[PDB]
């Protein structure tokens, strides 16, 4: 039954920051998509340029 | 009607079920890539091409030196003939890599997809073959020579067709503004052909490299493969662009920098690197006639791939046997490349013959047989 | 018969991917020419104008046009005159047509040297192999009367006698003015000559090597990123009881 | 044009993934990546490398055997007076 | 002697599909013969061909094969395919000869 | 916490984003230019008109 | 072209037909000393040096 | 900048004609945009009237 | 054709003159341009005409 399903162990891909599963994740959430966005707006100017 | 713009649009809905919404093997290689690549090769060509025809002249008392008027004189001109010069090689390189994946994997076996890729390849050759005259320089003259010449070998016709093409007795002026106007067109032939290829792809969307049904699981065409196509883009561009500006003349003959001399053939006559292979062939045979159609076939032999495939399996990935065979393939093409850039004489000739040889030989016998050697050996 | 000896390849400070001409070496190279080569090569596609703001002050480059005789016309009466040359000028031909440079040189036609290094295997290589290595032929090799015999030039007999030796002219820049100098020089100018975009195409390079780097890293960390989702991902079979 | 959603009959597959800002980019490097480089390259090496091989000696005798071809044979000129 | 086993054995190992966890039969191109047999499949065999070919196409993606001891062993293989799709073939020659008047 | 802020002000705001990248490219540029026409230069000291200039730029007659 | 003597004995003396195309040296001839001919390789167009 | 100098002279000729050679086909394009955006509907007719009843 | 203003007048006569057909593919294609204006504007009446602008 669905009960006996549970999502497997992702600790081998999780960035650091969410690794704990006791702790809130939305406190690094900015900082984990401000990076991500950071490379994305670079690509654009390099591009841009 | 519908809820969103992008798939009721009559346009809109054309980009999104060919560049969005599309479904896409989740599991396609970098070997997968060369598609966009080409198309993006195209419309690079297109757009340098334009630019440099705004400043060339059609004429044999004029040609070369407009070029040079474009290179010296121009802003950029020398940047935008770097990028059409090499851009044709970028070309090739990448057309050479497609071919060889859709062998690999099997999809010659999207049969209309394959036979107007073959079309394809034959129309990029045309057109680099008219492009490659108009600096009319020494090697422009005489390969141009050379290659209209092949033409007469064909029995009855052959003469007359070729005083035809030329316009007159010889490659000269009238040759020269008619390869001007075949260059500008193809281009775009091969544009729209282009569409057609993606027409029937899209009946069955691209083949996998496990070559097994990958219905169950496929995914949008953005942003896995947008992402993944414009990384490949700039991976193959810095090469281009290092070759370009650090080695504009790495691959061309210092014998096409000295304008065309009717009364003077160059010692050693050898085509462009995309050409060599073929022109290895080409000599294999000594005999006129013989040498084209063994050139003819050497292409053409393209169209036959489909109908010699005998394994049970569409790719060779789980097909030691036709692997070894196929890097053999690849490795035949390699030393005819080598052979097409060396003088007829011993030990080439007896070298060329041989790899000529074994390459009809691999496509025609060996694959078909060890194909077959192969679906027994899984007991089928 | 088909024995040829090969330039070595000399370091010329162009040679690198990031390495410009030495200007002052061009223009040295430049009074080679116009001193001693011009006298029997054209440079057809370069004009004095080409020399401003690279070897030469547009001041300068006007007195050298000044020192030619241009041909002009036709004037009011259909009547061809000559006139003092202009910075937009080409640099003048040694010879009115083929037919008369060779008639001027037994024969032999003396080409045109505006892209020599890249219409000969071996660039400047060749060039400066050639200018500096006439000698005697070997042992039972006879060259025809007025060629000269040279190791570098294929078939080893050329209709061109040696065109620099130790002192043939003076370098305004005090340069000791020895064969080997000379030749260096001229092949210098001959590379600019032949490709005048040589420097700016480098600094391009460097530009387009460091964007490239950037960009295709962050384009690399993007693909990845978005691919993560599938490349981690996980499933399994629950078929029914 | 129009496909997802009529492309095959699956039952009984769950899977599972997470937010690419919830992972890492390129995890693993040593552990994994690396790793299976190597098994990679490994497993095609002698399928690969041999027939290029082959064509690299060729071209070697070939072009050796050219300029071979080239030089003076001494025994031409023995008895030359 | 056993000269075809061992001969049969080694191309197994050596064709490699068996990494991925795929059968012998899940490889195979589905031309027109193939894909009537596979409509022919018990649900449960099916099911089970789409869950190995689902996830051959994922170590695919991902570049990685499946860990050594769950490799499919050549003594193992099931040839689920194999019985329905010479029936099909044996069907269409009927047809075809039937066809020839 | 500068991804932080950079996400906030800068990267969160579809409109924010354009802005940032035009002004990016414009001091990239700038930067850019500047950095390598000095790299290139430096790699090629005293063989350019810009440092042969001086000699012949009115200094004698 | 201008034949000597080594030109024209030199050539009714090898076979008289036995080549491509079989024809004797004064065959293609109104004086024996001039030769008369189009530069023309009868293969791909080229020139014989 | 249209000129490539100073009034129409060689350099306004050879890019005419580039353009010349290059706009017929952006025609023929155009015209497949044309008739694709037609053939939502299908022709009117003179009377301006539905003609699904008659075709 | 030739496009350069010294050859661009001539290289039109060369081709009326000596190209076979020259100058009757030239017309063709002279009056054709005219064709196609008499031909785009009456498209275009009858449009304004029978509302298929809408
Ligand atoms: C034509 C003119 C010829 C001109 C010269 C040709 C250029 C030669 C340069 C070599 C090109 C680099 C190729 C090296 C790639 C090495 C490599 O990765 O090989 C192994 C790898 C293993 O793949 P899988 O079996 O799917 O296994 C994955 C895990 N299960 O094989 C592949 O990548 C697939 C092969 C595709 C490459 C084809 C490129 C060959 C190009 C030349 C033209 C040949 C075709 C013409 C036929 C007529
Ligand atoms: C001084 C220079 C002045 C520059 C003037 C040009 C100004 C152009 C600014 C346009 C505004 C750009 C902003 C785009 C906003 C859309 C967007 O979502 O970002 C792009 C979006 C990213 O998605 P997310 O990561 O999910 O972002 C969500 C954040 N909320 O898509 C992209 O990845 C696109 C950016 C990558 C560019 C790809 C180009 C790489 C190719 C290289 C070849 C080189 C170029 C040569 C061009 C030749 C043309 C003839
Ligand atoms: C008196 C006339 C004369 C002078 C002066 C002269 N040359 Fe030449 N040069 C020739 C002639 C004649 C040839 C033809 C050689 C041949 O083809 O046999 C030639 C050929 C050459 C070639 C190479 C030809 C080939 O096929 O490789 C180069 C390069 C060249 N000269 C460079 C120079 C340079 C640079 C100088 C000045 C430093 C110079 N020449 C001065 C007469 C001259
Ligand atoms: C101007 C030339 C060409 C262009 C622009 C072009 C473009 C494309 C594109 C965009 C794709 C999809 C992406 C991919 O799988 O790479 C594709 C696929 C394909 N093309 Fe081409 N192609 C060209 C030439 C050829 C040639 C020469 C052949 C074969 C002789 C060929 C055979 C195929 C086939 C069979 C596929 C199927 C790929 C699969 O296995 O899924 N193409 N091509
Ligand atoms: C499939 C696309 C194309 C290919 C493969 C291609 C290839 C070539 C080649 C091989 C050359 C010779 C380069 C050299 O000088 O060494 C050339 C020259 C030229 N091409 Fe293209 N070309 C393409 C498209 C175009 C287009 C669309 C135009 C113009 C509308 C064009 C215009 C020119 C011009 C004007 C030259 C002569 C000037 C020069 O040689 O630099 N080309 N092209
Ligand atoms: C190279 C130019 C053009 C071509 C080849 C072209 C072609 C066509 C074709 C094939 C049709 C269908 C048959 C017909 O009704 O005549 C059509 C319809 C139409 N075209 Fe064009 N057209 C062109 C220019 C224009 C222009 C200039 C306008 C308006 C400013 C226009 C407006 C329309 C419209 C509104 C229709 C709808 C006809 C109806 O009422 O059913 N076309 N055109
Ligand atoms: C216009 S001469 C020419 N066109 C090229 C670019 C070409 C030929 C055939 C097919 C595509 C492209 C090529 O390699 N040559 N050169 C050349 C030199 C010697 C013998 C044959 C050709
Ligand atoms: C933007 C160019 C996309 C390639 C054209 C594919 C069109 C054929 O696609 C078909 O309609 C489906
Ligand atoms: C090879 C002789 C080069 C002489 C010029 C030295 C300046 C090289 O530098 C480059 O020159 C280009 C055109 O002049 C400019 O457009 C570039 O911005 C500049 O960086």
């Amino acid at each position: 039954v669905h009960n006996d399903v549970t999502v497997p162990d992702f600790s081998a891909y999780r960035r650091e920051d969410v690794m704990d599963a006791t702790t809130s994740s939305q406190t690094s959430s900015e900082d984990r998509k401000g990076f991500s966005y950071l490379v994305t707006a670079t690509a654009c100017v390099a591009t841009a340029y | 009607m519908a809820p969103n713009i992008r798939k009721s649009h009559p346009l809109l809905k054309m980009i999104n079920n060919s560049l969005i919404d599309l479904p896409a093997p989740s599991n396609i290689s970098a070997w997968w890539n060369f598609g966009s690549l080409l198309a993006v090769c195209l419309m690079t060509q297109i757009l340098t091409g334009l630019l440099l025809a705004m400043h060339y002249t059609a004429d044999t008392s004029l040609a070369f030196s407009s070029v040079a008027h474009t290179c010296r004189n121009v802003q950029y001109g020398w940047l935008i003939r770097n990028l059409h010069a090499n851009g044709a090689s970028f070309f090739f390189i990448c057309i050479f890599l497609h071919i060889g994946r859709g062998l690999y994997y099997g999809s010659y076996l999207y049969k209309e997809t394959w036979n107007t890729g073959v079309i394809l390849l034959l129309t990029l050759m045309a057109t680099a073959f008219v492009g490659y005259v108009l600096p009319w320089g020494q090697m422009s003259f005489w390969g141009a020579t050379v290659i209209t010449n092949l033409f007469s070998a064909i029995p009855y016709i052959g003469h007359t067709l070729v005083e035809w093409a030329w316009g007159g007795f010889s490659v000269d002026n009238p040759t020269l503004t008619r390869f001007f106007a075949l260059h500008f067109l193809l281009p775009f032939a091969i544009a729209g052909i282009t569409i057609i290829h993606l027409t029937f792809l899209h009946e069955s969307g691209s083949n996998n490299p496990l070559g097994i049904s990958s219905d169950s699981d496929k995914i949008p065409f953005h942003p896995y493969y947008s992402f993944k196509d414009i990384l490949g883009l700039t991976l193959m561009l810095t090469p281009f662009l290092t070759l370009a500006l650090f080695s504009p003349n790495l691959l061309g003959d210092p014998e096409n920098f000295t304008p065309a001399n009717p009364l003077v053939t160059p010692p050693h006559i050898k085509p462009e690197w995309y050409f060599l292979f073929a022109y290895a062939i080409l000599r294999s045979i000594p005999n006129k006639l013989g040498g084209v159609l063994a050139l003819a076939a050497s292409v053409l032999i393209l169209f036959l791939i489909p109908f010699l495939h005998k394994s049970k399996q569409r790719t060779m990935t789980f097909r030691p046997l036709s692997q070894t065979l196929f890097w053999l393939l690849v490795a035949n093409l390699l030393i005819l490349t080598w052979i097409g850039s060396q003088p007829v004489e011993h030990p080439f000739i007896i070298i060329g013959q041989m790899a000529s040889l074994s390459y009809f030989t691999i496509l025609l016998i060996l694959f078909p047989t060890i194909g077959t050697l192969e679906n027994k050996m899984l007991n089928y | 018969g088909e024995l040829e000896l090969h330039p070595p390849a000399f370091p010329w400070s162009h040679g690198g991917p990031l390495s410009a001409l030495d200007h002052s070496s061009v223009r040295r190279g430049f009074q080679v020419y116009k001193q001693v080569c011009s006298a029997c090569h054209s440079m057809d596609y370069v004009a004095f104008r080409n020399l401003i703001g690279v070897t030469h002050t547009e001041a300068e480059a006007k007195a050298l046009a000044e020192e030619v005789e241009v041909q002009d016309g036709p004037d009011e009466n259909g009547e061809l005159f000559m006139r003092p040359g202009k910075i937009s000028d080409y640099f003048p031909k040694p010879y009115p047509n083929p037919e008369a440079a060779r008639a001027a040189n037994n024969g032999a036609l003396p080409p045109d040297l505006s892209y020599i290094v890249n219409a000969r295997h071996g660039g400047e290589d060749y060039v400066f192999s050639l200018l500096t290595g006439y000698c005697d032929p070997p042992a039972g090799v006879v060259v025809r009367e007025g060629l000269h015999y040279n190791p570098y030039f294929p078939g080893q007999a050329i209709g061109m006698a040696p065109p620099i030796y130790n002192e043939i002219l003076e370098y305004d820049d005090g340069t000791p003015a020895t064969m080997s100098q000379i030749a260096k020089d001229v092949c210098t100018f001959l590379r600019w000559a032949a490709e005048p975009e040589h420097d700016q195409r480098k600094r391009m390079g460097l530009k387009m090597l460091l964007i490239s780097a950037l960009l295709t890293s962050l384009l690399y960390y993007m693909k990845r990123h978005k691919w993560s989702v599938l490349k981690s991902r996980k499933m399994a079979y629950r078929p029914p009881k | 044009g129009i496909h997802f959603g009529n492309l095959a009959r699956v039952r009984h597959i769950i899977t599972y993934s997470l937010s690419p800002f919830e992972q890492r980019a390129i995890p693993n490097i040593f552990s994994d990546a690396l790793p299976n480089v190597w098994r990679r390259f490994s497993s095609q090496v002698f399928k690969v490398a041999p027939p290029f091989l082959g064509a690299y000696l060729l071209y070697s005798w070939g072009t050796q055997e050219f300029e071979r071809l080239k030089r003076k044979n001494p025994a031409d000129y023995e008895n030359d007076q | 002697g056993r000269l075809m086993d061992r001969i049969r054995k080694w191309y197994y190992n050596a064709a490699g599909f068996n990494k991925y966890g795929l059968m012998r039969d899940d490889t195979l191109y589905e031309d027109d013969d193939v894909k009537e047999a596979l409509k022919r499949l018990p649900e449960d065999l099916y099911n089970e061909r789409m869950f190995r070919i689902k996830r051959a196409l994922d170590l695919s993606l991902k570049h990685r094969i499946l860990p050594k001891e769950q490799w499919v062993k050549y003594e193992e293989d099931k040839p689920y395919l194999e019985p329905y799709l010479k029936e099909v073939i044996r069907e269409r020659l009927e047809r075809e000869a039937w066809n020839k008047k | 916490a500068l991804l932080r802020q950079a996400y906030s002000a800068l990267f969160r705001r579809t409109s924010t984003f354009a802005l940032t990248v035009v002004l990016g490219a414009v001091l990239f540029e700038r930067a850019f230019d500047q950095g390598a026409d000095a790299i290139f230069e430096h790699l090629n000291e005293g063989k350019l008109w810009k440092h042969i200039k001086h000699k012949y730029e009115a200094s004698e007659e | 072209r201008h034949r000597t003597q080594a030109e024209i004995n030199q050539e009714a003396e090898v076979d008289v037909s036995k080549l491509r195309d079989p024809q004797h040296d004064l065959d293609r001839v109104k004086k024996p000393e001039w030769v008369i001919l189009v530069g023309v390789c009868t293969h791909l167009g080229c020139v014989p040096i």
